[PDB]
């Protein structure tokens, strides 16, 4: 349950959902976002795995 | 329908989507 | 048009299938007995490649122009060198920087210059009787060459000149290539004997030069060499017997294969990671042998096939001349706002009719307006000296900025700023235009300061007399056409907007499109993205709710916005794929289990 | 003159240096920095090979561009130290041990 309700937190992007941000606004500008995302998701899924 | 015993089925009822297969 | 040719027999373009053919040298680095994993531009194993004659046997001869996709593995089949040469190019127009590769007796030439081809180009060779040799005839593959920014020749030489008949004693490869610029080509020679379709086995393909050209190539053509004799007609449209020919066409694909580098460092067998469930659990396990049990490799996933499109019906169109420079404009301290809603909008006018100098935008990128929905547009209208166009924009600073309007950083639109020197410049100068200069403190985002008193900048209470430290922080502006650029008025309007709160109508020129139900497909929903399968559901949804979801936070149902409806959205399909193996020692045939 | 055309081919000429051997040096071989003591070697490249890795991406030999030969690259020592002491309350000697 913890696992899955770590997936709606901003980690610091504008929003919390990825469709949104690649559906409003450039790639080039966007891959900052989708960065932190991805850090934020890895980090969820290394404490649940240990 | 199974061969399970009695005291076998009085612990059975007594306990209670992004890529979780199980 | 140019010479041409006659006695064409056109057929079908025959059909074979390779055999592990067309593997080289991913790159130059070297290996000894390890299983490398390679990522790179391959022939797929047991494709399917085109044939082509150009063998009289009867009255066939055809070389037409072929496209060029990301590389072609051209692999001729000659007994007495038929097909010497190539064409590469964009149209060969002459008007576009073009390639050409021709196989001459005096060199394997080079050349790079806009040359201009006819529509049967080749090489003409004749059986002589006085001195029975092979010279050249009719040379004529192109008119001239204007501009060439690249030429090379390589070592003179002298070809056999075979004019005999018999099977092809030997096989050519060749993968021509194209990136970042640069041209690439291999090769391996080996003198096979067959008489017939392309043999079995596997070999290597090695590097031989990497030309500089910058070029860019779409479709390409070849040289062959008509052999032509007495008994021929006599013409260059009739006159032609050329004999033996083949060579076929490959095209490549990014696929990923896995190299065996043998002792030597050479490559001797080589898996491709998909063709087939033991080759994926080969290319899985990095070996050549699979042991007995079950294994896992790829997920499987169903890809959807339509996209559908829903919007509400509006059709009132967005006032927008109406506000971009309708009268007039009102000063800085006074900004004027104005609210625009229930009308389908654009984009194409902030970019046709005038062509403003300053336009940039945040958080949306400007090219991307049509789509996404839009909820209580805000406008701003005022204007600004040339100087500070910069103030406005999500944390900067300044006089005006900072006591007159300021953005909040989150702000979430684009601005507009365009000069209006004609409207206002005049000579004696239009003075209605103000700032704030001075207030004791700072103000809140999208908050008005309309107090236009005396500010009191220190001690003796005003009261109204505009003594010392009692200034008046209205003060006037000085546009007149004399003044420099830097000061010229700019004129600024401020778009600012919110999203995704409520049904709103503001959005743009999409068009809606037919529902379709019980298949994984995707949708828009008055700007809503994914993916999923639409059925019909129970809900009963309040008559002012929009959306529905999960313990997840995330959109289960929704709500159509013309037919009222409720749907339902369902990812399409999950699932590792098993493989089943008794072990590549016993058999090579598998089992495979979806979960 | 231009730039950022079919890239750069006109380009400047590049300087040399000496070859020395059985002792710790970086170096740069056309391009591939590293550091070791380059050593003789009989590996046998094929006349088109340059790099050399083994079994987990790195540099294990590199062809000598300019006599066509192969020289081996072995990294220099490494090794913490350890210090054996008796006790401050008993001695005040030590025995250092290079790993
Ligand atoms: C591709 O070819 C076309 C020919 O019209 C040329 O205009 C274009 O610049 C080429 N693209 C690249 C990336 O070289
Ligand atoms: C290459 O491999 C073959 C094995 O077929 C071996 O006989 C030969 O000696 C190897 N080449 C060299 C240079 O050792
Ligand atoms: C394959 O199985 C047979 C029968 O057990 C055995 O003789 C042979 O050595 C096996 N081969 C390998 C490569 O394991
Ligand atoms: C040092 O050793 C002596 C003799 O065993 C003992 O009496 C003393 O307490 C020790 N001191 C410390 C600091 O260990």
């Amino acid at each position: 349950n913890t696992l899955v309700k770590q997936l709606s937190s901003n980690f610091g992007a504008i929003s919390s959902v990825l469709n949104d941000i690649l559906s409003r606004l450039d790639p080039p500008e966007a891959e900052v976002q989708i960065d932190r995302l991805i850090t934020g998701r890895l980090q969820s899924l290394q404490t649940y795995v240990t | 329908p199974s061969k399970r015993s009695f005291i076998e089925d009085l612990l059975f009822n007594k306990v209670t989507f992004n890529g979780l297969t199980v | 048009q140019c010479v041409n040719l006659t006695t064409r027999t056109q057929l079908p373009p025959a059909y074979t299938n390779s055999f592990t053919r067309g593997v080289y040298y991913p790159d130059k680095v070297f290996r000894s007995s390890v299983l490398h994993s390679t990522q790179d531009l391959f022939l797929p194993f047991f494709s399917n490649v085109t044939w082509f004659h150009a063998i009289h046997v009867t009255k066939r001869f055809d070389n037409p122009v072929l496209p060029f996709n990301d590389g072609v593995y051209f692999a001729s089949t000659e007994k007495s060198n038929i097909i010497r040469g190539w064409i590469f190019g964009t149209t060969l127009d002459s008007k576009t920087q073009s390639l050409l590769i021709v196989n001459n007796a005096t060199n394997v030439v080079i050349k790079v210059c806009e040359f201009q081809f006819c529509n049967d180009p080749f090489l003409g060779v004749y059986y002589h009787k006085n001195n029975k040799s092979w010279m050249e005839s009719e040379f004529r593959v192109y008119s001239s060459a204007n501009n060439c920014t690249f030429e090379y020749v390589s070592q003179p030489f002298l070809m056999d000149l075979e004019g005999k008949q018999g099977n092809f004693k030997n096989l050519r490869e060749f993968v021509f290539k194209n990136i970042d610029g640069y041209f690439k080509i291999y090769s391996k020679h080996t003198p096979i004997n067959l008489v017939r379709d392309l043999p079995q086995g596997f070999s290597a393909l090695e590097p031989l030069v990497d030309l500089p050209i910058g070029i860019n190539i779409t479709r390409f053509q070849t040289l062959l060499a008509l052999h032509r004799s007495y008994l021929t007609p006599g013409d260059s449209s009739s006159g032609w017997t050329a004999g033996a020919a083949a060579y076929y066409v490959g095209y490549l694909q990014p696929r990923t294969f896995l190299l065996k580098y043998n002792e030597n460092g050479t490559i001797t067998d080589a898996v491709d990671c998909a063709l087939d469930p033991l080759s994926e659990t080969k290319c899985t396990l990095k070996s050549f042998t699979v042991e007995k049990g079950i294994y896992q490799t790829s997920n499987f996933r169903v890809q959807p096939t339509e996209s559908i499109v829903r919007f509400p019906n509006i059709t009132n169109l967005c006032p927008f001349g109406e506000v971009f420079n309708a009268t007039r404009f009102a000063s800085v301290y006074a900004w004027n706002r104005k609210r625009i809603s229930n009308c389908v909008a654009d984009y194409s006018v902030l970019y046709n009719s005038a062509s403003f100098s300053t336009f940039k935008c945040y958080g949306v990128s400007p090219t991307k307006l049509n789509d996404l929905c839009f909820t209580n547009v805000y406008a701003d209208s005022f204007v600004i000296r040339g100087d500070e166009v910069r103030q406005i924009a999500p944390g900067q600073t300044g006089k005006i900025a900072d006591y007159n309007y300021k953005l909040p950083d989150d702000f979430t639109g684009c601005v507009i700023a365009w000069n209006s020197n004609n409207l206002d410049s005049k000579v004696g100068g239009n003075y209605n235009y103000l700032y704030r200069l001075f207030r004791k403190s700072n103000l809140k985002p999208f908050e008005r300061d309309i107090s236009t008193e005396i500010y009191q900048a220190g001690s003796t209470p005003c009261n109204g007399v505009e003594g010392f430290n009692c200034y008046f922080p209205l003060q006037s502006y000085g546009f007149q056409p004399t003044n420099g650029v830097g000061y010229q008025p700019y004129r600024v309007v401020v778009l600012s907007f919110e999203l995704l709160h409520a049904p709103a109508t503001v959005c743009g020129p999409k068009k809606s499109t037919n529902l379709v139900k019980n298949k994984c497909v995707n949708f828009n929903f008055n700007g809503l993205t994914g993916t999923g399968v639409l059925t019909e559901s129970n809900k009963k949804f309040l008559p002012f709710q929009q959306f529905g979801r999960d313990i997840a936070d995330t959109t289960d149902a929704v709500r159509d916005p013309q037919t009222l409806e409720i749907l339902d959205i369902t990812p399409c399909s999950f699932g590792g794929v098993s493989v089943i193996t008794p072990g590549t020692n016993t058999s090579n045939q598998v089992a495979v289990l979806y979960q």
